[PDB]
RNA sequence: GCCUGGCGGCCGUAGCGCGGUGGUCCCACCUGACCCCAUGCCGAACUCAGAAGUGAAACGCCGUAGCGCCGAUGGUAGUGUGGGGUCUCCCCAUGCGAGAGUAGGGAACUGCCAGGC
RNA sequence: UCCUCCUAAAGAGUAACGGAGGAGCACGAAGGUUGGCUAAUCCUGGUCGGACAUCAGGAGGUUAGUGCAAUGGCAUAAGCC
RNA sequence: CCGACUUACCAACCCGAUGCAAACUGCGAAUACCGGAGAAUGUUAUCACGGGAGACACACGGCGGGUGCUAACGUCCGUC
RNA sequence: GGGUGAUUAGCUCAGCUGGGAGAGCACCUCCCUACAAGGAGGGGGUCGGCGGUUCGAUCCCGUCAUCACCCACCA
């Protein structure tokens, strides 16, 4: 696959051919991004978040899911059997296709971009790179917009180290805060 | 109770009506399910529930 | 009160105990108000979700402990 | 604790235990040290006066069985619930 | 592992086909190889075995996991089962989905004389 | 004095004493008092014995009491004809047996521990006897 | 023999962690999907054509008292029977005889078969 | 009047105007069936969430769930989709 | 923006000393209770239908429990 | 002891369906004059305690704590 064919030999060599590494698949790689969008907060109107998931076609190319809640909770007016979000989460093929679209082209459209992720790493690719209100990806003929729209995204790996993950997130271009 | 017994008509126009226990006067939901018939013994659509 | 009632425990006590049998039909592990404690095995097929050992035979009931979690199984004994 | 003597026993349990504990003998056992357990009977004379001193449990003991002498250590002491009497004792090999 | 949660989906059906008893065909598949092995009700003996590991497939087929390689095992286990005189008994597919290469093996076995 | 604050049940079998139970071995200190008979024990007797030892040893050493009441027991408040269910619980009770060690001490002289347990034994319904650590 | 893999036997002492190791063969990532087929989302399952790369994740096999798991001997508790008494319970004779506690075990055994060496 | 969990002694039966909790209906669905799924709770981290929502990982474990009360059955789930 | 003193102050989780459960069970008996084949002794003792009942109000001694003050020539039950 | 009921703002209570606490008077403060009064704002509740049933417990259940009252009847 066209992203990994480069990453498996041309970069991160310090965890493939240097000290304590002779196995080339022992370094972490990107496979999943935890993109989610909720709808269960609008449970008293029931129509406010009815078609919000149908206008994510600029941030997720996949078909949404119906979902169910985790627990029946009264002060959130929700039953366990009731819909809570729409998923739209990218794993595999459409995740690498989004990793080529994040922070690569919309570079003249940023508001501050002071470093994205600075802390809260742990071992599972815990690099939170969400926008804090969207910048809109370059697209044909758009003219009407809304307030307080954005996404939350972490590039979570099947790993146990974000110390070794700091070599993965230094194999590609990514800012960090200084 | 307040739920009470109710009889259904059929799409075959049977004299025999099908019985269930179901509310009409305070919580109507109706019923249409198809069941066994006593006239040719090959089932009929019991419907409407008054 | 009021009352603590005491009620009853009722009869219908266990039939599926020791090597015995019938003459035409046997339900060698039939029990009331309990399910999922005993099961059927061998080549003769017992009852469904209740797994009671039923047989159309003069043969006697067999008690075994078999397979995973050493579960209680019932069959018909060869003589 | 200078050397003590014991004898092998074959009759055991309740009535034989109470008939051994007749103000004259005690039951004992020797186990561990990569060898099988051995059941023995012990005369009351020395062992009771020996278990008065804490060195009986923190220093090894020499025991004679079948005329031959071996090293052991004290491990457990079973007592009587309503009289000051010894019921049974354990020794471990060294 | 990538097999235990598949095997879990057959436990109930295995225990229902235990009411008919008799032999189990043990159809098993991997991306490079397709297998079938008729075992006794007690696991103590085997009747017949066929796979895409055999010289009668491994030089005829371009890949030993191919759809035609599953059909080639189907007609091979059948001609052996007929020679061992195996009659009408139930089918055993190790928790795999029948539609695909498992059905390709079973249909090629039905035309080759397997009683199913 | 001396009872739990929550209970799963309070109506109980009175029961009888087997004469055995756990005990015999001193393991909180070096000296103690043993029951050496059968009888009945209350919290008021335990407190009267606690109040006795604190006159002999005052602030010296530590004092351990491995005993606490075994059951709630029901009583009716006036002399009465029995019937119409059991009464209520105002005290708990224990049955004690000869092997029970009641009280243990350590940081004190032996001739004072024995004298303090003699003073405490005067508060108890039965004859009681002095016990030592027995080196094990 | 030793291994790779399959479905079982037995119903755990067989495990998990930590450590050792292989891909030659087997196997799992992995290659490609536009193709025959599909997902309450998906090349996850499933489908279909595989071998550019890998022994990492995973997987099989193995070693080891950190943890999960299992406990002998004797004495004791309990008990069946017959006899005695200083009988709100005990003794004597005798068949049966725990559990905790202690010493210790502990990382299986394996049946049938195809293939690799 | 009817259902049991204890009293009950591991045959049956069985004592307190004793101890604990219920039924006199509801469910066309929680029914038939094909295929698929695995809890609670507690810890940390994650956008517009501000003890608490959307969810990610761990620890945890016949502690969730099942119309309705106790016990019994439940992962091949009878629980949920 | 998180630090230091005190505290028979508390504690998930794990453990030792220690004393415990009928309405608790991650261990666990002895007898009793019943079926089948078979022998020995017997009062044919058996099981079943037909004719006739009478009776369904009882005390005590061991064994073991509940209940009472482990009081009563007390009380409620099991067992022989 | 035995029984029948109850506990919400300082005080007297509304609201006893399992759905997010309310009135009058007081308090404190302004307009009216020094003030009861007339008017307008501002402020505080484990809705007695502790477990349990549940999506959810002032509310339903059990049991205490406190409060009010009836009964010590048969000779």
């Amino acid at each position: 696959a066209k992203l990994h064919d480069y990453y498996k030999d041309e970069v991160v060599k310090k965890l493939m051919t240097e000290f304590n590494y002779n196995s080339v698949m022992q370094v972490p790689r990107v496979e999943k991004i935890t993109l989610n969008m909720g709808v269960g907060e609008a449970i008293a109107d029931k129509k406010l978040l009815d078609n919000a998931a149908a206008d994510l076609a600029a941030i997720s190319g996949q078909k949404p899911l119906i979902t169910k809640a985790r627990k029946s909770v009264a002060g959130f007016k929700i039953r366990q059997g009731y819909p809570i979000g729409c998923k739209v989460t990218l794993r595999g093929e459409r995740m690498w296709e989004f990793f080529e679209r994040l922070i690569t082209i919309a570079v003249p459209r940023i508001r501050d971009f002071r470093g994205l992720s600075a802390k809260s790493f742990d071992g599972r690719g815990n690099y939170s790179m969400g926008v804090r209100e969207q910048i809109i990806f370059p697209e044909i003929d758009y003219d009407k917009v809304d307030r307080v729209r954005g996404l939350d995204i972490t590039i979570t790996t099947t790993a146990k180290s974000d110390e070794e993950g700091r070599a993965l997130l230094a194999a590609f271009d990514f800012p960090f805060r200084k | 109770g307040i739920r009470e017994k109710i009889k259904l008509v059929s799409s075959a126009g049977t004299g025999h009506f099908y019985t269930t226990t179901k509310n009409k006067r305070t919580k109507p939901e109706k019923l249409e399910l198809k069941k066994f018939d006593p006239v040719v013994r090959q089932h009929v659509i019991y419907k409407e529930a008054k | 009160g009021g009352s603590t009632r005491n009620g009853r425990d009722s009869e219908a006590k266990r039939l599926g105990v020791k090597r015995f049998g019938g003459e035409s039909v046997l339900a060698g592990s039939i029990i009331v108000r309990q399910r999922g404690t005993k099961f059927h095995a061998g080549a003769n097929v017992g009852c469904g979700r209740d797994h009671t050992l039923f047989a159309k035979a003069d043969g006697k009931v067999k008690f075994e402990v078999k397979g995973p979690k050493n579960r209680k199984f019932i069959s018909i004994e060869a003589e | 604790m200078f050397t003590i003597n014991a004898e092998v026993r074959k009759e055991q349990g309740k009535g034989a235990s109470r008939r051994l504990r007749a103000a004259n003998k005690f039951p004992a056992i020797i186990y561990g040290g990569k060898e099988a357990p051995l059941a023995i009977e012990l005369d009351h004379d020395k062992v009771m006066n020996m278990q008065a001193k804490a060195e009986f449990y923190s220093e090894v003991l020499t025991i004679v069985v079948d005329g031959k002498e071996i090293k052991v250590k004290a491990q457990d002491v079973q007592r009587h619930p309503y009289k000051p009497k010894l019921q049974h004792i354990d020794f471990v090999r060294a | 592992d990538k097999k235990s949660a598949r095997i879990r989906r057959a436990t109930r059906a295995r225990r229902k086909l235990q009411e008919l008893g008799a032999t189990r065909l043990v159809v098993h598949r991997t991306p490079r190889h397709i297998y079938a092995q008729v075992i006794a009700p007690n696991g103590s003996e085997v009747l017949v075995a066929a796979s895409t590991v055999e010289k009668a497939i491994a030089e005829q087929l371009k890949y030993t996991g191919n759809k035609d390689a599953a059909a080639a095992v189907g007609k091979a286990v059948a001609e052996r089962a007929l020679e061992k005189g195996i009659k009408d008994v139930s089918f055993d597919r190790s928790g795999f989905q029948y539609h695909g290469r498992v059905q390709a093996l079973a249909d090629a076995a039905r035309e080759a004389g397997l009683q199913f | 004095m001396l009872q739990p604050k929550r209970t799963k049940f309070r109506k109980m079998h009175k029961g009888r004493n087997r004469g055995l139970a756990q005990g015999t071995d001193v393991s909180f200190g070096s000296f103690g008092l043993k029951a050496v008979g059968r009888g009945r024990l209350t919290a008021r007797q335990i407190e009267a014995a606690r109040r006795a030892m604190t006159r002999a040893v005052k602030r010296q050493g530590k004092i351990w009491i491995r005993v606490f009441p075994d059951k709630p027991i029901t009583e009716k408040p006036l002399a009465v004809r029995m019937g119409k269910g059991k009464g209520n619980v105002e005290y708990w009770v224990a049955l004690i047996q000869p092997g029970k060690v009641l009280y243990e001490m350590d940081g004190v002289p032996e001739e004072l521990a024995r004298e303090a347990f003699k003073l405490a034994a005067a508060k108890l319904p039965i004859k009681t006897t002095f016990v030592t650590k027995t080196v094990m």
